[PDB]
C-alpha cells in the first residue's frame, strides 16, 4: 500500500506525500504485473491439457509399480506419499506480523487443482502415452508404450518383453530409493527452500528500515511532531520519506529481478514438460544424465519435482573391429 | 496512551507473562504488542484492525452499471459492526448491509450471490473462485471447471489408432523489438 | 478462416498491442513528473530565483533537480527489465524461424500444437507473426493387440508399427495412420523364441 | 586457416573484448563520481 506503508495513521503525510505525483501508482501497477505473471506461470506451466483424465480402477501396468505416485484414496487429500514428504520438509505463522500494508495475496490456483493437473496428466502418461499432448487420446497399454521408448534410443524393442520382470523389479526398487533420498540430506529441496527463504529474508528485512533513524532524529513520526513544532518539521520528515520509498523502489527493483529469474526458470520447466513428459526428447542432457527414456512430473510447494526414468549403459567388454 | 506510547489498536487479555521488571513487550519484527497498565499490573495484549484492498467486480461500461466490492482477507463478521460515520474511509456505509454474500478463502464479496454450477472463469479472483456475469442480471460466483472428466478404456490388450486427420492452421504471435528512444 | 478470425477478436493482436501501449504509457508517466511539485515552491524553474536567497535556491533547486533526475532514473531501469524480456523472446523467434520454417523440427509441441508440418513468416509492427502448419489425428476406432507373434515356434517383433486383430485377421499397421497389411517377413524381423 | 583468419583481423575477439571493457569503465566512472558535489561545499571528508 502507498500511504499505509510510510505515513500509516498519519492524515498530515496525505498532503505531502501525493504532491510527489504519480509515483506509486507505477509501483501498484509492477506489483500487479508480478502478481499477474504468477499466474500466467502457474496457468502455462501445468495446463497443458483441458481435459481431466482419470486412473483406472485396477492399477496392474504390465507388471511394473506405480503405487508412489499416484494419489492415495485413504489419505483426506488426493495426494500421493511423495507429496507427503516433500510437504513437511519445506518450512515457511509469518504472516501475522505483516501488519503494515505488506498483504500476500493468494494464488488463484488453490492447492488441491494444481494436485488434480499433476493427476491428469499422470494418468495420461501412464494410460496414454505421447499422443494424448497432440490431439485426441489413444489409450496403450504399459508395457508397449515402453517399447517405444528404446525405439527412440538406439535399441530394438526386442530387449524389453523378454527381458520383462527383470526390468520390473530394477525399476520398482528405483523407486524405493528416492522415497529416502529427500530425506537423507536437507539440500536435497535446496532448490525451493532457498526460495520460500528469500521472501523470508526480504519481506522481514523490508520492516527494519522503518524502524531506522535513516538519518532523521526518530524512527516514529508522533514524537517528532510534539516536541518540534510543524514549520519545522517537514525539513525533519523530508529524510525519512525520501528514505522509505527509496527503500520500497529497491525492494520493488530486486522483486522484478527475481521474478525475471523466475520467469526464466518458468519457460524452462514449461518447456520440459512440453518434451520429457508428452514425447521423448532426443536432445543428450536435457531430461536426465544420459539416454531419455520418460519422465513423471509431480507437484511441489512454488515449485515442481522431475523424475527422469533415464537409461546407463555398464560392463563394457573389448573387442577388435574392422 | 500507556507512559507515553502511541498506538490506536484493541485492548484484550493475553496468556503471556512478564517479568516483574520486564515492562514492554515486543516481537521479532520490531512492534508493539504488549504494555502493562500502571494501575493494574494484569497483562494486557495490543493489534490493529483493520485494513485491506478494495475491488470493484464490475463488467464492461456499456453492459451494465452494477458492482460487487470484494473486500481482501477481512473476516465480513466486523464490517456489518463498523457501520459508523467518521469511521469508515470508502463514502458507501450502507453498502455494508447489502446483497447475499459469500465467505471465500481471500475474504467475503459484497454484491455477488453464489451459484453452484461448473463454468468457466471470466474474471479471476482468487483459491477457486472467480465472477461472471449470467441471467434478471446479477454478479454471480462458482466454482473452476477444468474441462469434462473424460474417460479413458485402459486395459492391458487395447490400441487406438485414427483414421483421418485434419491439417490445422494455428497462429502464434511473438514480438521481436521495441520503439527506440533517445534523451 | 484465418482473415476473419484475425479480425473478430481484438485477443488476436493483443500481443503487440500490449508493447507499444506500455512504451507509450512509459513517456505518458514521464512528462508528468515535470510538472510535480517534489515539495518544493512549484515547478517551473524561474519561480525558485524569483524570491528566494540564491544560496537557498541552489539548495532548494538540488531537491528539485535530483527528483527529476530520480524519476528518468527509473525510467532507465524500467526499460532495461523490458529490454531483456524481448530479446529472450528474439532469441526464441530466431530460434523459431531457424528450425520451423528452414526445416523441419521434431520437438514436440514447440513448432505448432500436435505434429508438426511447416510454417509461414509474415511481418508485423514490432514483431513477427507465424501460420504453423500442424497435422492433427481424428476419429479413431480401437482393436484388440498382442504385443508379439509366433508362427514356426519362434517369436516375430515388427519391423515397424504395431500387430492389429479386427476380430478374425490380424493385421500390421502404421503407427498413426490406418493401414492394414498382411503379415510378411518383410514386415517383421525375428529374436529368440515364443516363450 | 584459422590462424590467419583470427590472428589478422582485431575484429574476431571483440565478443569477450567489451566483456573486460564493460567492467573496466564502469570501475573508472565509479571512480570519478567521487570528484563530484553531489550539492555540497567539497568533495573530501575531512576538511570540511
Ligand atoms: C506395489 O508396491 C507396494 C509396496 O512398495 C505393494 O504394497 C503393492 O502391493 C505393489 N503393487 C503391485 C501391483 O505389485
Ligand atoms: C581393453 O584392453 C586394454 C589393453 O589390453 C586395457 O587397457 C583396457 O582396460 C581394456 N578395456 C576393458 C573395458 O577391459
Ligand atoms: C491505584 O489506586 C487504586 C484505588 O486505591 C488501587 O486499588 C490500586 O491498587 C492503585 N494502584 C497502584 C499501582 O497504586
Ligand atoms: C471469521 O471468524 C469466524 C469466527 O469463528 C470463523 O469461524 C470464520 O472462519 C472466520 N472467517 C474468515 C474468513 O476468517
Ligand atoms: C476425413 O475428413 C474429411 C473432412 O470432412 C472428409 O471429407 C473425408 O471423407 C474423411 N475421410 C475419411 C476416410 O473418413
Ligand atoms: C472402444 O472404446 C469404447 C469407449 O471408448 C468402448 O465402449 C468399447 O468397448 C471399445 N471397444 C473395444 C473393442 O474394446
Ligand atoms: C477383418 O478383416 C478381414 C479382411 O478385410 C475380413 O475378411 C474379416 O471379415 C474382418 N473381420 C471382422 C471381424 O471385421
Amino acid at each position: 500500500d502507498c500511504t499505509m506503508y510510510i505515513c500509516g495513521d498519519s492524515t498530515e503525510c496525505s498532503n505531502l506525500l501525493l504532491q510527489y505525483g504519480s509515483f506509486c501508482t507505477q509501483l501498484k501497477r509492477a506489483l500487479t504485473g508480478i502478481a499477474v505473471e504468477q499466474d500466467k506461470n502457474t496457468q502455462e506451466v501445468f495446463a497443458q491439457v483441458k481435459q481431466i483424465y482419470k486412473t483406472p480402477p485396477i492399477k496392474y501396468f504390465g507388471g511394473f509399480n506405480f503405487s508412489q505416485i499416484l494419489p492415495d484414496p485413504s489419505k483426506p487429500s488426493k495426494r500421493s506419499p511423495i507429496e507427503d514428504l516433500l510437504f513437511n520438509k519445506v518450512t515457511l505463522l509469518i504472516c501475522a506480523q505483516k501488519f503494515k500494508g505488506l498483504t500476500v495475496l493468494p494464488p488463484l490456483l488453490t492447492d488441491e487443482m494444481i494436485a488434480q493437473y499433476t493427476s491428469a496428466l499422470l494418468a495420461g502418461t501412464i494410460t496414454s502415452g505421447w499422443t494424448f499432448g497432440a490431439g485426441p487420446a489413444l489409450q496403450i497399454p504399459f508395457p508397449m508404450q515402453m517399447a517405444y521408448r528404446f525405439n527412440g534410443i538406439g535399441v530394438t524393442q526386442n530387449v524389453l518383453y523378454e527381458n520383462q520382470k527383470l526390468i520390473a523389479n530394477q525399476f520398482n526398487s528405483a523407486i524405493g530409493k528416492i522415497q529416502d533420498s529427500l530425506s537423507s540430506t536437507p539440500s536435497a529441496l535446496g532448490k525451493l527452500q532457498d526460495v520460500v527463504n528469500h521472501n523470508a529474508q526480504a519481506l522481514n528485512t523490508l520492516v527494519k528500515q522503518l524502524s531506522s533513524k535513516f538519518g532523521a532524529i526518530s524512527s516514529v513520526l508522533n514524537d517528532i511532531f510534539s516536541r518540534l513544532d510543524p514549520p519545522e518539521a517537514e525539513v525533519q520528515i523530508d529524510r525519512l520519506i525520501t528514505g522509505r520509498l527509496q527503500s520500497l523502489q529497491t525492494y520493488v527493483t530486486q522483486q522484478l529481478i527475481r521474478a525475471a529469474e523466475i520467469r526464466a526458470s518458468a519457460n524452462l520447466a514449461a518447456t520440459k514438460m512440453s518434451e520429457c513428459v508428452l514425447g521423448q526428447s532426443k536432445r543428450v542432457d536435457f531430461c536426465g544424465k544420459g539416454y531419455h527414456l520418460m519422465s513423471f512430473p509431480q507437484s511441489a510447494p512454488h515449485g515442481v519435482v522431475f523424475l527422469h526414468v533415464t537409461y546407463v549403459p555398464a560392463q563394457e567388454k573389448n573387442f577388435t573391429t574392422a | 496512551n500507556f507512559n507515553g506510547l502511541k498506538g490506536t489498536g484493541v485492548l484484550t487479555e493475553s496468556n503471556k507473562k512478564f517479568l516483574p521488571f520486564q515492562q514492554f513487550g515486543r516481537d521479532i519484527a520490531d512492534t508493539t504488542d504488549a504494555v502493562r497498565d500502571p494501575q493494574t499490573l494484569e497483562i494486557l495484549d495490543i493489534t490493529p484492525c483493520s485494513f485491506g484492498g478494495v475491488s470493484v467486480i464490475t463488467p464492461g461500461t456499456n453492459t451494465s452499471n452494477q458492482v460487487a466490492v470484494l473486500y481482501q482477507g477481512v473476516n465480513c463478521t466486523e464490517v456489518p459492526v463498523a457501520i459508523h460515520a467518521d469511521q469508515l474511509t470508502p463514502t458507501w456505509r450502507v453498502y455494508s448491509t447489502g446483497s447475499n454474500v459469500f465467505q471465500t478463502r481471500a475474504g467475503c464479496l459484497i454484491g455477488a450471490e453464489y451459484v453452484n454450477n461448473s463454468y468457466e472463469c471470466d474474471i479471476p479472483i482468487g483459491a477457486g473462485i472467480c465472477a461472471s456475469y449470467q441471467t434478471s442480471q446479477s454478479i454471480i460466483a462458482y466454482t473452476m471447471s477444468l474441462g469434462a472428466e473424460n474417460s479413458v478404456a485402459y486395459s492391458n490388450n487395447s490400441i487406438a489408432i485414427p483414421t483421418n486427420f485434419t491439417i490445422s492452421v494455428t497462429t502464434e504471435i511473438l514480438p521481436v523489438s521495441m520503439t527506440k528512444t533517445s534523451v | 478462416k484465418i482473415q476473419d478470425s484475425l479480425s473478430s477478436t481484438p485477443s488476436a493482436l493483443g500481443k503487440l498491442q500490449d508493447v507499444v501501449n506500455h512504451n507509450a504509457q512509459a513517456l505518458n508517466t514521464l512528462v508528468k513528473q515535470l510538472s510535480s511539485k517534489f515539495g518544493a515552491i512549484s515547478s517551473v524553474l524561474n519561480d525558485i530565483f524569483s524570491r528566494l536567497d540564491p544560496p537557498e535556491a541552489e539548495v532548494q533547486i538540488d531537491r528539485l533537480i535530483t527528483g527529476r533526475l530520480q524519476s528518468l532514473q527509473t525510467y532507465v531501469t524500467q526499460q532495461l527489465i523490458r529490454a531483456a524480456e524481448i530479446r529472450a523472446s528474439a532469441n526464441l523467434a530466431a530460434t523459431k524461424m531457424s528450425e520451423c520454417v528452414l526445416g523441419q523440427s521434431k520437438r514436440v509441441d514447440f513448432c505448432g500444437k500436435g505434429y508438426h508440418l511447416m510454417s509461414f513468416p509474415q511481418s508485423a509492427p514490432h514483431g513477427v507473426v507465424f501460420l504453423h502448419v500442424t497435422y492433427v489425428p481424428a476419429q479413431e476406432k480401437n482393436f484388440t493387440t498382442a504385443p508379439a507373434i509366433c508362427h514356426d515356434g519362434k517369436a516375430h517383433f515388427p519391423r515397424e508399427g504395431v500387430f492389429v486383430s479386427n476380430g478374425t485377421h490380424w493385421f500390421v499397421t502404421q503407427r498413426n495412420f490406418y493401414e492394414p497389411q498382411i503379415i510378411t517377413t518383410d514386415n517383421t524381423f525375428v529374436s529368440g523364441n515364443c516363450d
